[PDB]
């Protein structure tokens, strides 16, 4: 909507992938709403009739490609397609059985990964249930994983109109949590018992904070903790709320700095101008993330790589 | 004040007048020029032999708007590309058959005749030969040799020879494979070579589903053979051409022998004869032909009426309005000429098809006339 | 749009004066709705929130034209832009003040046509209100014109929301219709009682239908009558109702029969291949029209010519 | 660079670029120079934003070019020099081709 | 030179008719320069009335 705001800035070559990807959020609950607007100018709603229904998200999608691939797809130079995309990743759904068994097996493939090691009388981790005959805590046969803790598999009911959604169930765990020889009962082991359903919600599995475990106490611990699904957005943005997305006439431009050739930042320099503001403002928020721990809009770790976006001003003379 | 136009259109014609009357008059000729620049082929090629395979590819085994049939036949009519005379009546038993009449040397089967044969039949290694898949062979050795049929049954088909020691018992043959079902049959003379090709095409007519067959007699002869009595039975029968064709003998003969009065259609000359089965009601209505062939005559050379000979069937079959044939080389006949202008509906004829090369362009022209083409 | 229905075809060099039509379309208020749809699904819709203010109508232009300019100005081979027009030719009015005053001056340039001549003897004709001392009919002053009966201006009221509107106001004429040496009372003029405004009626004053006069009764007339504004539509479709207006990507061939050089019939179908019936259904209108006065969209009174319309399949082989 | 094979093609370019958005355009022959230099400040006269395109056509030809024909669309011409400039047969074509009596402003 | 061969399937496999309109759909697509496809033969699918690019 508005130079300069949070939001995404597409090329016109990837004007179709984009694209896809808000008709796969029209089809898949995560937008309720999308308003286009041709340069300045708002020009069309989508938005299906009733969302509990199939074919109304996709005939929202099929209407928001029809409304904008000629613009897009002839896009001339200085002009552009802004989409206000009202969403609310928390009524996504996944809509295909193909996607929602994709997700299943996106956690299938965490089932192996520890969350917690086994004990040992130099190192806490899992015990038994039941100490020895002199009232010890003795080891647990396996170490503490992602497939004792939760099963997935997409959730029965589902159909095309109300969605599959890939769910979690909370397993059992008789093992709790100690030293082996240690006197003191072993901690009961707290599963999930929110953030049971996810459909793709809006978002993506945040796999850092999501199944992640939390102990509370320190040299005497005291509780432990197990988290369910917890997300981080296709965007930076809030569970539900309103994105901009805009595609514009110019050429991407990748800078790979770990690539054998790139574009220097003088010969950058030397075909474009860039706004001294945008370039400070990315420079301190990068070195604010290098120096002290803290993240920003900004600065972005996306595909395992740490991004910065410039919108120069025009092509240097000579 | 306008229509919503096609998005394929390449102009938006806006056409404007002060009065309306002259654009009442624009409108008119607009509609003619635009209906009329559609509707006149040439079948041939470069011999005889070319141009009746020419006509196979066309009307048998093909998607062409007036083909006989559309599928792979199970039956090929053959004659010797010299021997109009042993083939003469075999026009109506490949329209029945629904099978193309091919022409072949004499000694060798021709590669492009044996190809059009295979392309036809659709002959293949991972089907079964039952019985059904033939060739009929119009005419004795002298016309098509044992080395061709033999060639042909190397091939792995029944091959079928409709032949007698002449014409006349040839023409049984042929006319007793055909069938006389609906108590109907034709007749022409020994010589009336050009008579025959002038009926093939009606005979070639699908009546009730058959079609009618042609018989062969000795115009000249006081009876009719006994093997021809016994083919005609009781059954209707029309004579085609005249008294030195078929004489007044024969025409006795066949009333005594059928029980029932047979017909004559005939003149002074074979253009006019052919003319006169245009003419005949039972055969075409008048302004209800739309659709003519045109094949040469024979006058330079009787055996060039072979393109006659092929094209009769389809001419016979063609569409859902059957088409005669017009004999003529250089020239057509001033009876030809009134018969198709009242044979043609007051708007003309809708398809002309000429069937071989050496036709002159004067009577293609003025068939083009009598057609208004 | 639906191939073949009444309705406009606008080729894609003139996109801009037509979508200049339907914009002048919303803001004169001919049409109160304009469904939009790009090649064959919809895509939007435009429609000004009240009728009755002109920054709304302006808004619903301005949406029109962002919409669709890049489409139309963009648009490929086999593209199109289809506009359903729900319209009610009653509602057009002037939003221009100079445009008001160019129809009034349209109007004003009848004043001087003789409607009904002065009587005689021997022809009926306008007479006097009273008859002499010797009760009989004398010869009226003047002849009845269109400035008697009727007088043009912009109403009172006018504005840029509501609309200049172009009004006649019935005049009084104390003259009546009959023979001068004549004992029977002249018979009253029905002056126009309906059709008093014009606000561009989504159609153009048809002269040959307003301020017409229908004497009935023929040789012995019994009754007169002079029509207020009777317009028509500048597409033959009914008063209110919907037409289609589609663009597209074609090169527009106009051909003037009374011209020097046109394309003759001839040649045009030498050029083009065009649907018989496309042909022969314009013929008809225009027999029809020429034989009985039956009127049709297909053939059309515009700019003091009849026209037709043929979009062609495509172009001749060879 | 608006350009063509030769003046003609060359002016519609530049027309073109103009854009036909006041239903009016402007016309030319080949040899009117000073005549396109005539109506050059007219046609660079602008009436709500907009310039009005000058067109140049072959003016000895039977016809105006289609690329002519298309540009000018069903709009108003004026045509700037006589008939050794732009002959009466281009003048007709013009008329024929826009359905509006063009202008002629001529010494 | 357009092979009289290539000129009856290109008519053949796209249906083009005398009595048929060549709408703005008909296409062929040259997939090289002039010196691989000349213009003399780019010209003469052009001439059949068909869009060639």
């Amino acid at each position: 909507a508005t130079t300069g705001t949070q939001g995404y800035t597409v090329v016109k070559n990837d004007w179709k992938k984009a694209v896809k990807q808000l008709q796969d959020g029209l089809k898949d609950n995560s937008i309720g709403k999308i308003t286009v607007s041709f340069n300045d100018g708002v020009v069309g709603e989508v938005a299906p009739k009733s969302a509990n229904k199939k074919a109304d998200r996709d005939a929202a999608a099929e209407k928001l490609y029809n409304l904008v691939n000629t613009q897009l797809d002839k896009l001339g130079d200085g002009d552009y397609v802004d989409f206000s995309v009202d969403y609310n990743l928390e009524n996504k759904i996944i809509t295909n059985q193909a996607d929602a068994e994709a997700i299943v097996t996106k956690l299938n493939s965490l089932n192996e990964k520890t969350l917690i090691d086994i004990a040992t009388k130099d190192t806490f981790g899992m015990v038994s249930k039941t100490q020895d005959s002199e009232g010890k805590n003795v080891a647990a046969t396996k170490a503490l994983k992602v497939k004792d803790v939760a099963t997935f598999g997409l959730k029965s009911g589902g159909s095309e109109d109300t969605g599959y959604v890939v769910e979690m169930k909370a397993g059992a765990v008789e093992d709790k949590y100690g030293k082996v020889g240690d006197s003191t009962a072993g901690i009961a082991i707290n599963l999930p018992s929110t953030g049971l359903e996810y459909a793709g919600k809006g978002t993506t599995i945040d796999f850092n904070k999501t199944l992640k475990v939390d102990v509370t106490g320190g040299s005497t611990p005291s509780a432990v903790a197990v988290s369910g699904f917890v997300t981080k957005d296709d965007t930076d943005l809030a569970k539900s709320g309103t994105i901009n997305v805009r595609v514009i006439n110019a050429k991407e431009e990748s800078i790979d700095i770990d690539a054998s050739s790139y574009t220097s930042a003088e010969n950058l320099a030397k075909r474009y101008v860039f706004d001294p503001d945008e370039i400070s403002e990315a420079y301190k928020a990068i070195v604010a993330l290098q120096n002290d721990g803290i993240e920003s809009n900004l600065v972005q770790l996306v595909n395992g790589k740490y991004q910065v976006i410039f919108y120069p001003e025009g092509k240097r003379l000579e | 004040n306008d229509t919503i136009a096609s998005q394929d259109t390449p102009a938006k014609v806006v056409i404007k007048a002060n009065k309306l009357k002259d654009l009442k008059d624009y409108v008119d000729d607009l509609k003619t020029y635009n209906n009329t620049y559609s509707n006149v082929v040439t079948v041939a090629g470069e011999d005889r032999i070319e141009t009746a395979i020419e006509l196979s590819s066309k009307y048998y085994n093909s998607d062409d708007k007036n083909a006989i049939t559309d599928k792979a036949v199970n039956d090929i009519v053959l004659v010797g590309s010299t021997s109009i005379v042993d083939g003469l009546v075999a026009s109506p038993l490949a329209s029945e058959k629904t099978a193309p009449l091919l022409l072949t040397s004499k000694d060798k089967l021709d590669s492009s005749v044996k190809s059009e044969i295979k392309r036809v039949m659709n002959l293949k290694s991972d089907t079964g030969i039952n019985t059904s898949k033939k060739v009929y062979l119009a005419g004795g050795v002298n016309s098509i040799s044992k080395d061709v049929e033999n060639e042909l049954k190397n091939m792995g088909l029944k091959v079928t020879r409709l032949s007698g020691e002449d014409r006349y018992e040839t023409s049984l043959a042929i006319a007793d494979e055909i069938g006389l079902d609906n108590d109907k049959a034709f007749v022409v003379g020994g010589t009336g070579l050009a008579d025959a090709m002038s009926i093939a095409p009606v005979a070639s007519q699908l009546k009730d589903g058959d079609a009618t067959p042609i018989v062969v007699v000795d115009g000249k002869a006081k009876e009719i053979s006994d093997d021809a009595k016994s083919f005609l039975g009781t059954s209707d029968v029309d004579i085609i051409g005249g008294k030195n064709s078929v004489s007044k003998e024969i025409e006795e003969s066949i009333d005594s022998a059928t029980g029932k009065t047979p017909d004559r259609i005939s003149g002074d000359d074979r253009q006019a004869t052919n003319a006169e089965v245009l003419k005949e009601d039972d055969y075409f209505t008048d302004g209800e032909v739309v659709n003519y062939f045109v094949a040469k005559d024979g006058s330079t050379k009787e055996d060039q009426l072979v393109d006659a000979l092929a094209a009769a069937p389809i001419a016979g079959r063609f569409k859902e309005s059957p088409a005669p044939i017009i004999l003529a080389t250089d020239t057509l006949s001033s009876d030809q000429n009134v018969a198709v202008s009242k044979a043609v509906p007051k708007d003309g004829g809708t398809n002309l098809v000429q069937v071989g090369k050496g036709i002159a362009s004067s009577v293609i022209n003025k068939m083009k006339d009598l057609l208004d083409m």
